[PDB]
């Protein structure tokens, strides 16, 4: 979609806040939010592309100014409700309970070792998105291509600043999960992936550095040939 | 930046804490989340996985031309030679800074960062201020925010990482380090230098 998270080229968001050194986790709640990612993934709440789509549907002012891991909480709840796995009424009741009793214990539960084994395997083994397809890549290094002007409302990785722009293919990476389907609940539908180079003048006009380019990843449907 | 509509940080943290604890309690009751699972993820990204791994890769590349060739040809396989790889770095491509080219990495659409070599990203990398501007005025941003002056004749390549392919910057080896040991060289490699927002440490 065309949401405020698509910030490339936006002005006026302010100076970078870079506090001289910071911890990995700024509060205990951030550790919980971070670790809910593998837990909700294993439980079928969402895949990685659906996860991002959930963040993209936040209130825009909340997205721009809230702590990063709060975005993750919002997407868990979004997919919890979507899959019927989270009852909102029970969530709101428990929230008030922990508002009023912040030191109350968590529910009794078994420390199932398979869940920790899952964490170790995911972390060190990875979750590769590369996929084999039968068809060869349509494009090759050096091809001049143009990026689609399509503006889907669902999930995509089509930053507004590259739509309709012309660039040169720099590398073919193989085929990967396609966000425009996976993030919208339509499956992996893998497509070949390329890096395409766009000059700063092509993207920004005369305000563009004559000695700078942006390299942007394009799945095959995003681009059409201009010159082989 | 001042927003007259915004609550205090203390009130925001109090509300988030309650909402997160409530959600946590529900996932625990569903049997899909446990406190031990949470503690393991925290321990890994606080202590086991961080930019010291990426620094090992960089120094090997600086000191082993054959390994550097493998690293630039297939970053994932080369890093696996050192036992480095996994979640959010399944596909890595390393790009080499030179006297004519400078590389900087961003994810304008979100926060994607090569965890197996750098750990979790610092907050500024995920935030809208860096993401919006670095694709539009990278030369001005590097100078004003990081004190890093890239001469206008030198090409800046901004890698906007929109897919699962993770781009990692191999910084140039600082002058004055001929014959240094791998441990001494690693002290000059920073996560910032592997993002491209700074060069490797001088001196």
């Amino acid at each position: 979609m065309n949401g405020v998270y698509d910030v490339g080229g936006t002005d006026g968001l302010g100076p970078i806040n870079r506090p001289a050194d910071e911890p990995v986790f700024r509060a205990e709640w951030e550790k919980v939010a971070f670790a809910m990612f593998p837990a909700t993934f294993r439980a079928g709440f969402m895949g990685l592309d659906e996860f991002k789509f959930g963040i993209e549907q936040m209130n825009p002012a909340e997205y721009l100014e809230s702590p990063y891991y709060w975005h993750w909480i919002r997407t868990y709840i979004h997919h919890g409700v979507r899959t019927g796995k989270i009852d909102l009424e029970e969530l709101e009741r428990r929230t008030q309970y922990y508002r009023e009793n912040p030191d109350a214990p968590l529910p009794e539960h078994e420390q199932k070792p398979e869940l920790i084994e899952f964490v170790n395997q995911a972390v060190y083994g990875g979750l590769p998105a590369s996929r084999e397809v039968d068809r060869p890549p349509k494009f090759k290094e050096g091809d001049v291509v143009r990026f689609s002007t399509a503006s889907p409302k669902g999930h995509a990785r089509r930053a507004r600043y590259v739509r309709g722009k012309t660039g040169t293919v720099v590398k073919h990476h193989g085929a990967y999960i396609y966000p425009d389907t996976a993030g919208n609940g339509l499956g992996e539908c893998p497509e070949h992936l390329y890096t395409v180079r766009f000059t700063a003048q092509e993207l920004w006009g005369p305000e563009g550095d004559p000695n700078s380019s942006v390299y942007y990843d394009c799945w095959e449907p995003y681009i059409e040939l201009v010159d082989t | 930046t001042e927003n007259i509509l915004r609550k205090s940080d203390e009130e925001i943290q109090k509300e988030i804490t309650a909402r997160v604890k409530a959600l946590e309690s529900m996932l625990i009751e569903q049997g899909i989340l446990t406190t031990s699972m949470i503690d393991r993820m925290a321990e890994i990204y606080e202590n086991e996985v961080g930019p010291h791994l990426g620094a090992k890769v960089v120094v090997k590349a600086w000191t082993d031309p054959e390994f550097k060739k493998r690293l630039l040809a297939d970053g994932t396989e080369a890093c696996k030679e050192l036992g480095i790889g996994g979640l959010q770095g399944e596909d890595m491509m390393w790009v080499e800074n030179t006297d004519e080219v400078h590389h900087v990495v961003v994810c304008t659409l979100c926060s994607c960062y090569p965890w197996p070599v750098l750990g979790l990203p610092p907050n500024w990398f995920k935030e809208p201020q860096y993401r919006s501007r670095v694709v539009r005025e990278p030369r001005q941003l590097l100078k004003e925010e990081f004190g890093f002056e890239v001469p206008p004749s030198k090409e800046i390549k901004v890698w906007d990482s929109s897919s699962e392919m993770r781009f990692v910057v191999l910084p140039q080896r600082p002058a004055g380090t001929d014959g240094w040991s791998e441990e001494e060289l690693a002290t000059l490699v920073t996560r910032e230098s592997m993002i491209g927002v700074e060069p490797a440490k001088a001196v």
